[PDB]
């Protein structure tokens, strides 16, 4: 739909987010997570050193602007890869504020975790 | 003599532990050689001194040793020129020990080496964690809720006075001089 | 017509190392707690401490009036009994003296150390002086 939408009110962003992972191979980096408010244990004890995590984020936004957001929503289980290779919600993403510019959720994973699939190039792309 | 009892135990410091520990041959050689008229050895072992090392000294003295001041080790080692301690090195070389029960504390290096990563590490930490909540944050609240927060400063500019003389109200003066001074003298003069 | 005497009123200082916020190591030479004199130094290195063990009390107005300080500086106090008697049993000093024993070994000796520590005490309260020392 072309033209002009003062449609701050009907807006809204409902994305599900990439499931990052984020190894936890040292103690100065499980520090750093549990820093974030935003990762809730459901055991605040859990040994996570040595683990894979992963997060099914799903990130919902409300705008009050064309870039500044209205309210940021960061929800979703937060689980760890265990040895036998079966998951576990060990965790929760529960991430609330007003005046958001950014999810620094999905900023933290975006940097400090990895995405699953990374595509490879080639050196030189074959001209079909 | 400066003895240390570092012999050996740090390491890392090329023969630093074979001079101090070499300077240690002065009293048998007091006895078996002839200069026993004309020198006097008071070999002093000296301890740890504060001014590298100077973060962990409260570390070490948390073990119920004792570190020393320049000041305080300078008192010390005055100590060994008393009248009573010159008689005493006269009689026979004397050896004194300024190392504040530091000789008791086992694996120096390796007890001075946790403590140093232990500070180290936290200092790191902290700095690591500080600096990323706070490009978190920026994220977040943009960068304008931190160029509000930040202020703009004031570089001086030289302002060369001519420094004339600062005059008093008359009252002041008045005090300074004698009060029969007035219409005393000829100003022509 | 009294010699120049090496005193020092110095507050001794101990080691204050302090992380803030922002994980910035800074160190301070802070006044020890305890210890706000050479006399009251040398009775702590005397007392020695839990690790050294092997098996008095004087009013001044230093940081309050200098005035009254300054009056009680010619003014040579004389010691009712030294810090060597307040050296604790199989207790050694901070500071001390050894002896070579006849198995050729330096060990620590009480009677030495108790003379080298009356000395550092006579020093803290009266002042030792060095008048005709060449150095």
């Amino acid at each position: 739909y072309r033209g002009n939408y003062t449609d701050f009110e009907n807006t809204f962003q409902k994305t599900v987010e990439p499931v990052y992972q984020m190894h936890i191979k040292t103690s100065k980096d499980i520090a750093v997570l549990r820093s974030k408010e935003w990762f809730q244990l459901d055991d605040e004890d859990f040994d996570l050193l040595n683990k894979t995590l992963t997060f099914e984020t799903e990130t919902e936004v409300t705008f009050k602007n064309a870039n500044i957001f209205s309210s940021v929503k960061c929800f979703g289980p937060i689980k760890v890869e265990l040895p036998t290779k079966e998951t576990v919600e060990i965790g929760i993403v529960d991430y609330e504020a007003g005046a958001s510019h950014g999810n620094p959720v999905v900023d933290f994973l975006k940097r400090n975790g990895s995405t699953l699939e990374q595509k490879v190039n080639l050196e030189n792309p074959i001209p079909i | 003599l400066p003895m240390s009892p570092n012999h050996g135990t740090f390491g890392g410091d090329g023969m630093y532990s074979e001079s101090k520990l070499s300077l240690e041959t002065l009293f048998n050689r007091w006895h078996s050689e002839s200069w026993a008229n004309q020198l006097t050895v008071c070999g002093a072992i000296i301890g740890w001194t504060r001014g590298a090392n100077n973060i962990i000294a409260e570390g070490i003295e948390k073990m119920g040793v004792r570190t020393f001041s320049q000041k305080e080790m300078a008192f010390n080692l005055l100590g060994l020129l008393t009248p009573e301690v010159v008689e005493l090195c006269q009689k026979s070389p004397v050896m004194a020990d300024l190392n504040g029960g530091l000789q008791f504390v086992p694996e120096l290096k390796e007890f001075t080496a946790k403590l140093r990563k232990e500070l180290v590490e936290t200092s790191e930490v902290r700095k690591a964690v500080s600096i990323e909540t706070a490009l978190e944050h920026k994220v977040v609240n943009g960068n304008s809720a931190d160029a509000a927060y930040a202020q703009v400063e004031i570089q001086p500019r030289a302002n060369i006075q001519l420094d004339f003389p600062e005059l008093k109200p008359y009252k002041q003066v008045k005090q300074i001089a004698p009060a029969e001074l007035e219409g005393l003298l000829d100003l022509e003069r | 017509d009294v010699d120049p005497v090496y005193k020092d009123v110095a507050k001794p200082t101990g080691p204050k190392t302090a992380i803030d916020k922002n994980g910035n190591i800074t160190y301070s030479e802070e006044p020890r707690e305890k210890v706000r004199k050479l006399s009251q130094y040398v009775q702590e290195m005397a007392l020695g401490g839990p690790i050294t063990k092997e098996s008095m009390d004087v009013e001044d107005a230093l940081d309050k009036d200098s005035t009254k300080e300054v009056a009680s500086l010619p003014n040579k106090s004389t010691i009712s009994k030294t810090v060597s008697s307040t050296i604790p049993r199989e207790t050694i000093p901070f500071l001390h003296l050894r002896k070579k024993t006849p198995a050729g070994d330096w060990k620590y000796d009480r009677q030495l150390s108790s003379l080298f520590l009356d000395g550092l005490e006579k020093a803290a309260f009266n002042g030792v002086t060095f008048k005709d020392k060449y150095v």
